[PDB]
């Protein structure tokens, strides 16, 4: 009791070195498209054609 | 009419769509320049000769009187089109780029 009085907890906590993640970043396929110009008329003051 | 013009929109487009273009034929570039990574249809040697007489004249394409130097070519054509798809298809981008 009298030697607790300079005593505070110490942060220790072990983890596993490298943790995955819930759900692995599957590959997306790749699908070729025209170059589109009217993709930014939503954006800011836009114009059409 | 310069409202009609939308210059930001196609730089700010084409910009994004060179650099995808570039990092395409960078990947296309490793894969072809490593010799186990490019398609066994340019290192392989029945095939040699076919590929060699088609860069002799590249712009120009004869398959009506082939003298019996593209017959190999001839019987896998559905494989080669189905391998290379994606290069060409790039290359046909980048053109339109």
């Amino acid at each position: 009791r009298e030697i607790g009085i300079l005593t505070t907890n110490k942060n220790t906590s072990r983890t596993h070195k490298i943790i995955a993640p819930a759900n692995l970043e599957r590959p997306v396929r790749y699908i070729r498209k025209p170059i589109d110009y009217t993709i930014l008329d939503d954006i800011g003051h836009g114009v059409k054609v | 009419q310069p409202s009609q013009q939308k210059l930001a929109e196609k730089l700010t487009i084409l910009n994004d769509r060179g650099v995808g273009m570039l990092t395409r034929l960078y990947n296309i570039k490793k894969a072809c320049g490593d010799p186990k990574a490019k398609p066994s249809y340019l290192i392989d040697k029945n095939l040699e000769s076919a590929v060699k007489f088609i860069v002799r004249k590249f712009p120009a394409v004869e398959t009506r009187n082939n003298n019996q130097q593209l017959a190999q070519l001839q019987k896998e054509k559905s494989e080669i089109l189905k391998n290379l798809a994606l290069y060409y298809f790039t290359f046909v981008d980048v053109m339109e780029f």
